[PDB]
RNA sequence: GGGCGAGGCUCCUUCUGAGUUCCCUGGAACGGGACGCCACAGAGGGUGAGAGCCCCGUAUAGUUGGAAGCCAAGCCUGUGUAAAGCUCCUUCGACGAGUCGAGUAGUUUGGGAAUGCUGCUCAAAAUGGGAGGUAAAUUUCUUCUAAAGCUAAAUACCGGCCAGAGACCGAUAGCGCACAAGUAGAGUGAUCGAAAGAUGAAAAGCACUUUGAAAAGAGGGUUAAAUAGCACGUGAAAUUGUUGAAAGGGAAGCGCUUGUGACCAGACUUGCGCCCGGCGGAUCAUCCGGUGUUCUCACCGGUGCACUCCGCCGGGCUCAGGCCAG
RNA sequence: GGGACCGAGGACCGCGCUCUGCAAGGAUGCUGGCGUAAUGGUCACCAGCGACCCGUCUUGAAACACGGACCAAGGAGUCAAGGUUUUGCGCGAGUGUUUGGGUGUAAAACCCGCACGCGUAAGGUGAGAGCUUCGGCGCAUCAUCGACC
RNA sequence: AAACUUUCAACAACGGAUCUCUUGGUUCUGGCAUCGAUGAAGAACGCAGCGAAAUGCGAUAAGUAAUGUGAAUUGCAGAAUUCCGUGAAUCAUCGAAUCUUUGAACG
């Protein structure tokens, strides 16, 4: 045919609407960047077979790109939401990724995505108190 | 020729049947998108002068 | 969207009639609501604001109060309300300058030519209701 | 959808153009059967350890 | 070429779509005027003068006294039904003269006539 | 040349792929068709059927003409033969006169799969005078 | 052939949708959040800050009255041996003069067959005159009627009555003029010709007291703000005053590198993993059904019954953690 | 034997050796103080060393000469027509809709009739890129002998 | 040491840059055709309760008549309007008038 992951990534690469772009780096708002990362490896809206981990209200959300539905927006993503162990996420985000052959190069960053969703959702430390110095300290 | 399916007034699919109209499988160009939009958005554009 | 070629889109034109109106259209600017129990007694949504006409001030630092209207100063698109006043520095009561879209009415001054306003704005919208009705 | 098909088959001195490329898919076309039988040993590896 | 002041005599067609609205706004405004009428006169059909045009026809001016003769249409009635005159062309070829005669039986035999008043 | 000066997307695929085939072939006809590939329109001048017609007049039937260019109609010839043309643009009247005589257009891509190496491949340049 | 003529078209005018519902900030919601509504109307403007629904308007169909032009269904009449078109023919058929043209001078044109025009001199014709075609054998042929006149449309437009717009300019810009600008002013005169916008939502433009001759100052007061006082939005630099710190034996300023004094941005505040006990809970493994899927991976619900999971606490240990160094 | 400066890289791969390991394809181990203005940085001044006032113009170069009281704002290779080189794009012996006409949500976008502009209506010898069934085929183009107008 | 010259900072001055705004300009497009002896364009002098300019008007003079709208003007002062009315208004429209001296200017 004419379209392509590849076409996709031509037309893309230099302008999108979910690229953001700085000094220190370009970074993606797609929801299926493992990484948030501009780059063909982690351009899940162009790739074919994608994933992408969003926050839940107690766990993860992942969904995957279904190869016989992209014409079909509505019905195109596998969604689950791991909300038992974070050992048991862990281990179902990976096999999703590695075990049939669907983005084995984006396990390694699916599994750290979940364990950072995860740590966010972990309670957070109150702050150590602020300690003045100098013409500060003793104003 | 693949298919397309026809949705009513609900947001259901109807049963209808349709074909693409073979203009769909036409070559992306976005360098001529570009050229010819460049030329074309000029194309109303109002005289100023002093 | 604006369809007619007669009226203008432009900002400049706008403020400019808007600030070099004569009375009339004034009068037809400062032009006020009325409270709900007119609106159902009279099937009219707004009217042009006059002397005798109480009022109702709901917006501005004076909250929710009423009286009636003292004159309708329309140089500068204002009415005066009476007993909402400020006083000077010299003690002497001036008063605020209030805007007939801040103001709604309550109490409506009846005349032979105000009701003749009220049937017409009446006829019109009561035709029109029957035709999309029906 | 009908007229569409009906209007670019309507035009007058203009076709559907034709690709200058017939499969998109360039990793088809690489990792093709073809391809990779009639293709040489690698003569490396992506990142390369330095000797000296 | 601008030892002349080109500046001065220059101009700009930035009117043309408005000129092109105005030419249809009369069209209209003619066929308002006469509303079952075409808003036309019927032309005859005559050859290029010229060697290097004469393989083709166009529309002339008016239609010849004795083509009109010949179609049988009057000739103080043809202007008032909507057929164009000239008087000044020549027939000299039965060819031309049997094209018009032709063209104004077509003529004919689509036209309708209203009875005066 | 590292990049194309073409803004060609489907144009810059094919430079990938036949960059990748350079790289991993021992194929001139691969290196050859990469450059000619890089060069530009003007370097690129059209080929004739009948330049075609009478490549194959000797005994090269039976093959594949490669030309990285645009394939023209020449209608000087009253006859084409059947012939493997594959080039980067055809004109509508060569495609259709190929198609009448029996042929089967085919593009670089489609080259690269059944020919990755360049056998029984005619590689024909244009005119450039 | 005439005269009335309902009615119609054009243009002005009358009238026609929906939140000021609740909470927060605010001097003031037109801002944020919640819940609704209208939409052939989410153009624009005003209103104490970004308003489709507060107001004017904006879209479409109608509707109220008026103005002048044109068309006009019909209805009254018509008249006179009145006018008109065509046809045929043993009858006729008048067409522009000091104008053409010739010579000459000037001017003009791509155009000495003078391209046109004007002036001077001479000054026409009637199967005539003008312009072309042409070696074709003689000036054959072709095509038109000048010296009298009228005429809408397609065409131009820095001016007139308006109207709508812009990838224009934004107060040293844009017309010279956003202002009592062709003004003040200059020149005998013809003419030349500037500079100059912004308080505040609302003047609410500071009552009263006191010092001062007064101008003003200080209290006090209005305001969200006087760090907005009609020398008024914001308020740069050049230049200046006061205070703070410092340097300075006939230049200062600048580069490299310390030192003193003053003043500061970081980094760290512990993270991870094992051994114990106390717990407290909910998603230990396996199996059963449904669903989803990459067809072998998951998800629920049951099962699990707490030497298995998951979080906390009271302890112990490992590793990694900032700066300067030996 | 004594001293100085440096520690680039970041799983394994290799060459080796004195091979239970190693000084062999780049620094580790142990320990102390402090954990804050302590290191570090910015300003001002002192100190040692260094150091012509910028631009223009002329000349082989200098010197002369010219401009420079300071600050804010403004300020100088633009537009059009006609040629021409290269690059990108579409169609390609054809190409160009926008003179004009037909639609239009109306200066947009979409469509098009007849013209018109520009262009178009045979080898041998030897090389030669690239193919080969390894017997040879032979693009473009070149040198010569050619063939024709 | 102070003073003076110079450097840096804070605040206060001078000046009006920057930002923001704009009843203005500039350019294009569209409908229409209308000055004057029935006295034009222009010039001058008057007219408001309190006005110099601008604006309006002409001894009927910041204006009269008529039509429409429908309750004002506004800086102050004084009158209104009965509001169940031939009727406020620096209102709008506009078909009737008034219209000083000149200026083509005409005893």
């Amino acid at each position: 045919s004419n379209v392509s992951a590849d076409l996709i990534w031509e037309v893309s690469r230099n302008y999108n609407s979910f690229l953001v772009k700085q000094r220190t780096g370009t970074f993606s708002r797609d929801a299926l960047n493992l990484t948030n990362q501009h780059s063909r490896k982690h351009a899940g809206f162009v790739n074919d077979k994608a994933l992408g981990i969003v926050p839940a209200e107690k766990g993860v959300k992942v969904i995957a790109k279904k190869v016989k539905a992209a014409n079909k927006p509505a019905s195109s993503l596998y969604t689950v939401t791991y909300k038992s162990t974070a050992r048991k996420a862990y281990k179902a985000i990976a096999s999703q990724a590695a075990k049939h052959g669907y983005r084995a190069d984006l396990r390694q960053a699916a599994v750290a995505r979940a364990s950072a969703i995860l740590r966010s959702q972990r309670p957070v430390k109150p702050e150590p108190p602020k300690k003045l110095r100098g013409a500060a300290a003793r104003r | 020729r693949p298919t397309v399916t026809v949705f009513g007034a609900d947001g259901k699919p109807t049963g209808a049947t349709e074909v693409l109209p073979k203009v769909f499988s036409a070559p992306i160009r976005p360098d001529i998108v570009k050229h010819v939009h460049t030329g074309m958005a000029k194309n109303k554009r109002q005289p100023y002068a002093v | 969207m604006k369809v007619r070629p007669t009226v203008s889109s432009s900002r400049r034109k706008a403020r400019k009639a808007h600030f070099s109106a004569p009375s009339s259209v004034r009068r037809v600017i400062m032009s006020a609501p009325l409270s709900k129990e007119l609106r159902e007694k009279y099937n009219v949504r707004s009217i042009p604001i006059r002397k005798g006409d109480e009022v109702q001030i709901v917006r501005g630092a004076h909250k929710d109060k009423e009286g009636k209207v003292t004159s309708v100063y329309r140089l500068k698109y204002v009415i005066h309300v009476e007993r909402v006043t400020r006083e000077k520095a010299t003690g002497q009561t001036v008063p605020i300058g209030i805007h007939p879209s801040n103001v709604v009415i309550t109490k409506l001054h009846l005349d032979k030519d105000r009701e003749n306003i009220l049937a017409r704005i009446k006829a019109g919208r009561e035709q029109v209701a029957k035709a999309k009705g029906k | 959808i009908k007229q569409l098909d009906a209007v670019y088959e309507s035009k007058k001195g203009f076709f559907l153009p034709a690709n200058i490329v017939s499969q998109a898919d360039l990793s088809r076309l690489i990792n093709s059967t073809e391809i990779q039988s009639v293709l040489r040993a690698p003569k490396g590896e992506a990142r390369t350890k330095r000797a000296c | 070429h601008f030892r002349k002041h080109w500046q001065r005599r220059v101009r700009c067609h930035f009117d043309q779509p408005g000129k092109k609205v105005t030419r249809r706004l009369a069209r209209r405004a003619k066929a308002a005027a006469l509303a079952p009428r075409p808003v036309d006169k019927l032309r005859p059909i005559v050859r290029c003068p010229t060697v290097k045009y004469n393989r083709r026809t166009r529309l002339g001016r008016g239609f010849t006294l004795e083509e009109l003769k010949a179609a049988g249409i009057p000739r103080l009635l043809a202007p008032t039904i909507g057929i164009a005159v000239d008087h000044r062309r020549k027939n000299l070829s039965e060819e031309s003269l049997a094209a018009n005669v032709q063209r104004l039986k077509d003529y004919k035999a689509r036209l309708i006539l209203f009875p005066r008043k | 040349r590292k990049a194309p000066k073409s803004d060609n997307v489907y144009l810059k695929l094919l430079v990938k792929l036949y960059r990748f085939l350079a790289r991993r072939t021992e194929a001139p006809f691969n290196k050859v068709v990469l450059r000619r590939l890089f060069m530009s329109r003007i370097n690129r001048p059209p080929v004739s059927l009948s330049r075609i017609a009478r490549n194959l007049k000797n005994g090269n039937e039976k093959k594949t003409v490669v030309v990285v260019a645009t394939v023209t109609d020449d209608n000087r010839l009253l006859q084409v033969p059947k012939m493997e043309v594959a080039a980067l643009r055809f004109t509508a009247k060569a495609r259709a006169r190929i198609e009448a005589a029996g042929g089967r257009t085919l593009t670089l891509d489609q080259l690269a799969l059944e020919k990755p190496t360049g056998a029984n491949t005619l590689l024909l340049r244009g005119p450039k005078n």
